[PDB]
């Protein structure tokens, strides 16, 4: 992550992240509705972060010093850049909208009013379509992801070095590569209880509430939808095996 | 420090994912109590042995029948938690979670804790479950189903007040440590 968003995210709430003299203008309700959002964003700005360490940590580190056949990198990180894609915009437009609400003179005052909209766009049309095709894939090549990086530590010194020496600094020590590969299968179904919860705290204005019921239900369908297209892929699986499934 | 990993699961109700957070924290939440818990990695040392502990939740993955079991490869130890608060997570323990589970999971430790423990005795949650004809899980109620599903034990604790939290985590690194 960058310093700047690492430091507007780095208190553990919204509460503690705004001035004292700021959080004391606001009702109880909107203070429970404003830690939600933030704990929304500040978790989004850590997936986006896992997925970096993937691409450029994990992937392009070992395309740049390692000798493994062609297709074993794609394998181990499948999907990977579209998932960047599709979270760094998701992660954009969330700051966007907490940077124009800032207070003029403040870098850390702000209220979020409208999360609802931001959300059915993200939840919704070529960007809903592009997540379901994008998860569908990736999950179905969970296990061969994990299977394929075991093999390779188990046998390849190289490429056990290669681990050993990116994953030895403390920053590291809960983004292995197989702890990656879960926090973002696990990523998508934390999605319905921040947004049930932002709910929750979100009554004050009826069209708010009302967007967010309707982001709600675009989430839940965009899981049932993917979790519906998911068979795990097996690496030596034969015809017989796949057609008797 | 060698690698362990631990996974949680049972119905929303249980309180899975506060059990995470106050154990990871070594505390109850003061000023923001976190509606998800992404990992962890505890440093653990339990019977002069260092073990480096990998925590996950399920939470959220309870309707996603196809996405849920991709938590658990490789899992060393399992937590099947159930609230005492709540007979109904309990009943669900046997034959949703328990099959689930040693499919799965085979021949990895079950410990089966029964969280809320607080709750136990307290007079809201016996009026509140008396209009259902319920009553708090009593402590035999969970060590008979521990026994009943095969777990490697039984255990109870309160994420509210911390007690008997650390104990949890600490036996589950044992269990994960054995043949
Ligand atoms: C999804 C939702 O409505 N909630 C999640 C919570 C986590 C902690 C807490 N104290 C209340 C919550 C309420
Ligand atoms: C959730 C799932 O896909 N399962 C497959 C199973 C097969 C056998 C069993 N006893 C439980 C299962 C649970």
């Amino acid at each position: 992550s960058m310093e700047m968003d690492e430091k507007d995210f780095a208190a553990d709430s919204w509460s503690l992240a705004v001035d004292s003299s700021f959080l004391q203008q606001h009702k109880k309700e909107v203070m429970k509705q404003q830690d939600v959002i933030y704990e929304l964003i500040q978790t989004e700005l850590h997936h986006v972060r896992t997925l970096k360490i993937m691409t450029r940590l994990f992937r392009t580190g070992m395309l740049e010093e390692l000798h493994l056949e062609p297709g074993v990198v794609q394998g181990l990180f499948p999907c990977v850049d579209e998932l960047s894609d599709i979270h760094t915009r998701f992660l954009s437009q969330l700051l966007e909208r907490r940077r124009q609400a800032l207070c003029p003179g403040s870098t850390r005052n702000f209220v979020i009013h409208r999360l609802g909209d931001l959300l059915i766009s993200q939840f919704s049309g070529p960007s809903a379509e592009q997540m379901c095709k994008t998860y569908s894939e990736f999950c179905s090549r969970h296990s061969k992801a994990l299977k394929l990086y075991k093999e390779l530590y188990a046998r390849d010194k190289r490429f056990q070095q290669f681990i050993r020496k990116v994953t030895r600094p403390a920053v590291l020590k809960r983004h292995g590569v197989q702890e990656c590969i879960l926090l973002v299968t696990q990523r998508i179904t934390k999605y319905p209880l921040l947004i049930s919860r932002i709910l929750q705290h979100s009554h004050g204005i009826e069209e708010e509430r009302q967007d967010l019921t309707t982001a709600l239900g675009l989430v839940k369908e965009l899981l049932s939808n993917v979790d519906e297209g998911i068979y795990q892929l097996e690496k030596g699986a034969r015809l017989q095996e796949i057609y008797n499934r | 420090a060698i690698r362990k990993k631990l996974v949680i699961v049972g119905d929303g109700a249980c309180g899975k994912t506060c059990l995470l957070i106050v154990f990871s924290k070594d505390q109850f939440p003061e000023v923001y109590v976190p509606t998800v818990f992404e990992n962890y990695v505890a440093d653990i040392e339990v019977d002069g042995k260092q073990v480096e502990l990998a925590l996950w939740d399920t939470a959220g993955q309870e309707d996603y029948d196809r996405l849920r079991p991709l938590s658990y490869p490789d899992t060393d130890v399992i937590l099947m938690c159930f609230s005492i608060d709540s007979p109904d997570s309990l009943e669900n323990i046997p034959e949703k979670w328990t099959p689930e589970v040693k499919h799965f999971c085979p021949n990895v430790p079950i410990i089966l804790v029964g969280n809320k423990k607080d709750l136990r005795n307290d007079e809201h949650t016996r009026r509140e479950l008396a209009k259902m004809k319920q009553e708090p899980v009593k402590p035999e109620e969970g060590r008979d189903m521990a026994n009943r599903i095969g777990a490697f034990g039984y255990m109870e604790c309160s994420a509210k007040t911390k007690d008997g939290v650390r104990e949890v985590f600490e036996m589950a690194t044992r269990a994960a440590l054995q043949a």
